[PDB]
């Protein structure tokens, strides 16, 4: 059984926490 | 900047709110109290919050003439300072007193 | 040090939300404060973006969208509504910017009556733009969201 | 019900949070008001609760009315 | 049946939105 | 799939969305008993994965969530 | 009392057709004269009524049009061809007006050369506009007079 | 006699190529070197012309366009991927156009970044227009090719 | 039928047009 | 498949010429 | 006009080349050699071609300071003229020696 689209959400909203901390740290790095 | 004190008026700490001035204060007109304190002191804001004062000749911009006048008549019910006077500062910079318009 | 003031009497406050520098890039180059644009390429980019996604709504939540009903005959008669109703919605607001311009602005822009004419203007063409461009991408996602090229033959 | 048990300082306060709010927005401050938003006078206030409860009053009666005797069959 | 629809899309939702805008520019400008 | 049989069916990396391939392309990225195009993979993590005790998809998608939020807690 | 003419040198008549003051409220806020705009959305204005009902004349009247030709086959066709007609004359309306803008022009606007031939492009833009918006209206007047909502199941 | 080259230091030859007054006629008319254009209205007419001619190579020669494929149902896709795929292309040159205008243009035009501006918005409304219009008279050309009133019964 | 009809499209309807507008521009153009 | 194709069509085609037109914007703009 | 001689120099006979000035003339610098010959006497540009200058003062405009004192080498090494004064022009018209500094 492969994985549906609800659990590909849930993924996307963990990815969504990783990609608002990348946008944090990459433009405290950029001063 | 756009909200420059006269000279011999130096600002009280606050550390800002966002009860104070609007457009209206760039564009219509906004309101000055100057006043003397002789110590550094705790005064609530008539806008929300609370700030220091220091010793010496204190002014603050209000959006409104009853802000000041709220803000004096605290100055005189809670640390006896009565000689705030309040000054309607126009867009393009004229100051007018109209408080003591007697004197 | 994150909630600072600069101007302490203005009714304001200088906040991570306002104060961190990509978002006042975002802000500041979103079309209305981008510099060296005039106002009527902002106000088409601004209605090509509204015009795009204001045709989606329309398009799955309307009167015209169930699987219950006619084949997908009834599906070109919901686009085709879904299309009208996001440029009548686009006229609206190009009536919205208009009324706003033609009684004449005082504004922390430096647009004139003029100006937001010109923005009105440009916010209509884009608008009803971006409601077509999504119709016809609508139109398309038959081929678009498979690969096309693989059951046709030859 | 809403204007004629609500009055008026109450609407003028929370407008003056929400002109703050409009100020303060960014891709909205752009568009500003000609006529500054204030609350309803306080006989505007009466006037409009007034003209709610008797448009209201009116309906549900004409309503009932006709539709309780045109369904007795 | 007799009727005549366009004529109920114009006086009932163009008209009056057309009649509002009108009143707009009359409540608005200044001379 | 692949636990079934770990010496016939070969392992698969990912499935392939390019709108430039043609029906010969198509047919010939797709497994037999597959359903479109993928990728056949071959740098070893369904054996790595095997020996390490992963047996469902599950495991791999809670695998997925704990590296996405280490990942988050790094930065 | 009617008819005075308050310069009298000047070979014109004050007129209640003239000055009639909801008629200079109609003709002073048609869009070339509607205070406040831009030449470019006078012209989008302009262009959007004419071109809207440039549609008409040629689906109702032109060549391709009846009730005895090949089923309603011909009915796109007649949508299609009355959509490239109009759109064609509102071409001949732009190339009119900026062959006006172009060879500069001395008039009561106070457009440039440059504000004409604004005015030329928002008109070939709404007029264009204008066009494919009635087009669509005309393919739409099917579901538009009547109730839609009824004659489709479910 | 020919070849002259009025500044001498300057590294140029005035050439028939160049100084040919039909050529200097043609080029100095063309849009955005024609006198009294604003360049809303230049961005324009370039626009149609290229949005014109570039959905062209989109229908015949792209991905749909074989007699070996599915009926001519195939063939309304291939005008409508070639309409997707000139709009596309103008949007490309309208963010080229539009990264050259915000940036500050230093050139011979005398263009603000606002004019190059006004230029990217006339560029892209009159590409995606040119697309579509070419797309309009690519579904008619079957009529426009042939003598239609005359197959036509009635 | 040997015919090329976009041809008599563009010499007979578009060509004429288009030239009169050019001598347009070159009788009304000052300098 | 199990496959989101619009957002292949979002993050590697229309995403990185977004993203190369914002780097733009960084690396010709005069402060 | 906008590439104009000083007062006192002639322009050499050339047919004008490719190899010459382009938009940094106009917008940021260029540059000025005049030399003085007695004779009128074939040279080789230095942005290709042939040229004759005639007896007097000759001026002549380069894209760059390099180009005018290549033609100054060429000028002593072939035909003897050591007077060749090197300026840069700004577009706004101010003029500067920048060869020979010392004089
Ligand atoms: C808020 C409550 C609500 C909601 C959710 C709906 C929803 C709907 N109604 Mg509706 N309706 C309502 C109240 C509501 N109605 C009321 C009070 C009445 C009056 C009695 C009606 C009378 C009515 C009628 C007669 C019909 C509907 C219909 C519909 C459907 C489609 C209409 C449409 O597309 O609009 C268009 C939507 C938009 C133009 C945009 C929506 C707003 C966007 C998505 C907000 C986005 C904000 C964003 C996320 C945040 C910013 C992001 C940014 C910071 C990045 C839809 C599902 C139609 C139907 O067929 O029913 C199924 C229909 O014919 N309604
Ligand atoms: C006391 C009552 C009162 C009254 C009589 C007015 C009256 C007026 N206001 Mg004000 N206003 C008020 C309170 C009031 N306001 C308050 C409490 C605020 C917040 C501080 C405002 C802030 C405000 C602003 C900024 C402006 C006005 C303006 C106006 C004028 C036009 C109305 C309008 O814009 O339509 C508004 C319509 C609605 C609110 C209905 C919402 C319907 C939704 C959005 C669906 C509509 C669909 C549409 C196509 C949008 C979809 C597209 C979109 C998703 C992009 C009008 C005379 C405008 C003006 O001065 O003209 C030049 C103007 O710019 N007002
Ligand atoms: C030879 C002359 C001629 C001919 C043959 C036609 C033929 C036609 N006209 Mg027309 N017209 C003409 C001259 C002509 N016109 C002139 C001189 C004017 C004045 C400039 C008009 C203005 C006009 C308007 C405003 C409309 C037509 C419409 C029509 C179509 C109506 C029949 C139909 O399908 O029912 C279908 C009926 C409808 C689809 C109407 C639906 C309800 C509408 C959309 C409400 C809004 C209409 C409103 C009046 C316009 C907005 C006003 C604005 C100020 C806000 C028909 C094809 C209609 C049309 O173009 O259909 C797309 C229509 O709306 N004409
Ligand atoms: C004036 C006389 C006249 C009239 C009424 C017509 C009418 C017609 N001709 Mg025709 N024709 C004429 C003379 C005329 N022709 C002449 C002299 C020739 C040259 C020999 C031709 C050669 C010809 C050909 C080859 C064809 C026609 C065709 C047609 C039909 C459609 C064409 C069309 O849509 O045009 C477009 C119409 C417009 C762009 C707008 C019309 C004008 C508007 C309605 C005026 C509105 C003013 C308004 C009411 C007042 C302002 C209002 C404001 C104050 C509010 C149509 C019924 C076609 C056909 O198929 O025949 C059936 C066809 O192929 N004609
Ligand atoms: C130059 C070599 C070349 C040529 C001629 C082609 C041609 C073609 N390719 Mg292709 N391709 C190439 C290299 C080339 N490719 C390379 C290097 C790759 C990368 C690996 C690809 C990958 C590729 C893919 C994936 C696909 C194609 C496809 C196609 C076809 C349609 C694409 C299209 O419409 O573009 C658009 C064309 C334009 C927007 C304009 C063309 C340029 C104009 C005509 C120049 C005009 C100049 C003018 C005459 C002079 C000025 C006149 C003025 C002075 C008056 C087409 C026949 C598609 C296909 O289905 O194949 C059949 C397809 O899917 N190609
Ligand atoms: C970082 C490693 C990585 C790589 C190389 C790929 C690669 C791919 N993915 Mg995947 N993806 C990832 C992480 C990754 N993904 C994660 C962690 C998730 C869970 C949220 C997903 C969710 C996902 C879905 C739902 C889909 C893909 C698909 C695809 C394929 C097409 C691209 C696409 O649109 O997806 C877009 C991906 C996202 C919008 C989310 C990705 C989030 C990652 C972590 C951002 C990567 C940042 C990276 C670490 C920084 C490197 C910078 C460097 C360039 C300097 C492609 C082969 C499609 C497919 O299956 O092909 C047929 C598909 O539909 N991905
Ligand atoms: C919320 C919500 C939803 C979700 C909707 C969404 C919006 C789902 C999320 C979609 C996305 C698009 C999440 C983004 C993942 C992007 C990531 C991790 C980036 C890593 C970049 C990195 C490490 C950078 C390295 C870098 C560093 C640091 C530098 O310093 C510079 C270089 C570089 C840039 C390379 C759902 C609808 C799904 C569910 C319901 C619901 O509520
Ligand atoms: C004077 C008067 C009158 C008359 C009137 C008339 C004459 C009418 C009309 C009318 C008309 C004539 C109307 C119209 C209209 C219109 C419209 C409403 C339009 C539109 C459009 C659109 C919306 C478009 C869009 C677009 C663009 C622009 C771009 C792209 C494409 C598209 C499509 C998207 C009477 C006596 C009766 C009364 C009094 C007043
Ligand atoms: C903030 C942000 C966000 C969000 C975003 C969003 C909200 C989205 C979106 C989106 C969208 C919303 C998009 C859009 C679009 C669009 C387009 C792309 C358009 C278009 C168009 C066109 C192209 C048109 C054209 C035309 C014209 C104009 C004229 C004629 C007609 C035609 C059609 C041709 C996030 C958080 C996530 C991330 C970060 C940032
Ligand atoms: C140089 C020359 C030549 C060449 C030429 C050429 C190259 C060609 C061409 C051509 C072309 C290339 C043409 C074109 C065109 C076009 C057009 C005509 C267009 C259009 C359009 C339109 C009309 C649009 C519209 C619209 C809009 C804008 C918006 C909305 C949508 C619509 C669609 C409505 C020769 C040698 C031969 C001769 C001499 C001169
Ligand atoms: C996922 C994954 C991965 C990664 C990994 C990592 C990087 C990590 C990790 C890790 C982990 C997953 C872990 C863990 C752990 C656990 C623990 C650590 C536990 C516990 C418990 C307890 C209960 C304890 C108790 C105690 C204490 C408290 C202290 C000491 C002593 C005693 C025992 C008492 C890999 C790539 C390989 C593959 C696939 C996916
Ligand atoms: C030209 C024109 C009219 C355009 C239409 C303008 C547009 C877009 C919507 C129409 C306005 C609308 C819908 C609301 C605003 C009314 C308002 C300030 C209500 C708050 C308020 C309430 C709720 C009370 O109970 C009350 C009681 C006693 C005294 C005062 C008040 C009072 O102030």
């Amino acid at each position: 059984m492969l994985i549906n689209n609800f659990e590909v959400a849930g993924a996307f909203v963990a990815a969504l926490i990783a990609g608002f901390f990348a946008l944090m740290l990459s433009t405290t790095l950029g001063k | 900047q756009a909200n420059s004190l006269p000279p011999g008026a130096s600002s009280p700490i606050f550390g800002g709110s966002t009860g104070g001035l609007l457009r209206k204060a760039l564009v219509e007109e906004k309101y000055l109290i100057t006043w003397g304190s002789k110590e550094e002191q705790v005064f609530e804001m008539p806008t929300g919050g609370a700030a220091t004062m220091v010793a010496g000749v204190n002014g603050l911009y209000l959006a409104r003439k009853e802000q000041c006048h709220a803000l004096h008549r605290q100055l005189v019910a809670k640390f006896k300072i009565r000689d705030s006077k309040i000054y309607r500062v126009l867009p393009n910079g004229e100051q007018t007193l109209i408080y003591p318009k007697d004197g | 040090g994150m909630v600072s003031t600069d101007d302490f009497q203005v009714g304001t406050l200088l906040t991570p939300v306002n104060n961190s520098p990509f978002i006042k890039f975002f802000i500041n180059n979103l079309p209305i404060n981008r510099p060296g644009l005039d106002p009527f390429f902002r106000g088409l980019e601004v209605g090509m973006a509204h015009g795009y996604w204001l045709f989606g709504p329309f398009v799955v939540l309307g009167p015209l969208r169930l699987t219950a009903f006619r084949p997908p005959d009834i599906e070109q008669l919901s686009i085709l509504a879904a299309l009208i109703s996001a440029i009548v919605v686009v006229v609206a607001g190009t009536l919205a910017l208009s009324l706003y311009a033609t009684v004449g602005p005082d504004d922390d822009t430096k647009f004139g009556a003029e100006g937001w004419s010109r923005f009105a203007g440009g916010w209509l063409i884009g608008g009803g733009g971006g409601a077509l461009f999504a119709a016809l991408l609508y139109l398309f996602r038959g081929p678009l969201l498979v690969m096309l090229l693989g059951i046709i033959p030859g | 019900f809403m204007f004629l048990i609500s009055w008026r300082g109450y609407w003028q306060e929370l407008i003056e949070t929400l002109v703050w709010a409009h100020e303060r927005t960014p891709l909205a401050n752009l568009v500003r008001w000609k006529d500054k938003p204030v609350a309803m006078s306080i006989v505007q206030g009466r006037l409009i609760g007034l003209a709610h409860f008797t448009v209201g009053y009116i309906l549900t009666y004409a309503a009932f009315v006709i539709a309780s005797t045109a369904g007795l069959s | 049946m007799n009727v005549y629809p366009w004529l109920v899309y114009v006086t009932t939702l163009v008209f009056p939105l057309v009649s509002l805008a009108a009143l707009f520019i009359l409540i608005e400008r200044d001379t | 799939q692949w636990l079934t049989d770990p010496t016939k069916v070969k392992p698969i990396a990912h499935a392939i969305f390019d709108p430039h391939f043609g029906p010969g392309a198509v047919k010939a990225f797709t497994p037999e008993g597959g359903s479109g195009p993928v990728n056949i993979m071959y740098s070893g993590l369904y054996y790595f994965w095997y020996t390490i005790g992963i047996r469902h998809n599950s495991e791999l998608y809670e695998g997925a969530i704990f590296l996405i939020l280490l990942a988050a807690l790094f930065l």
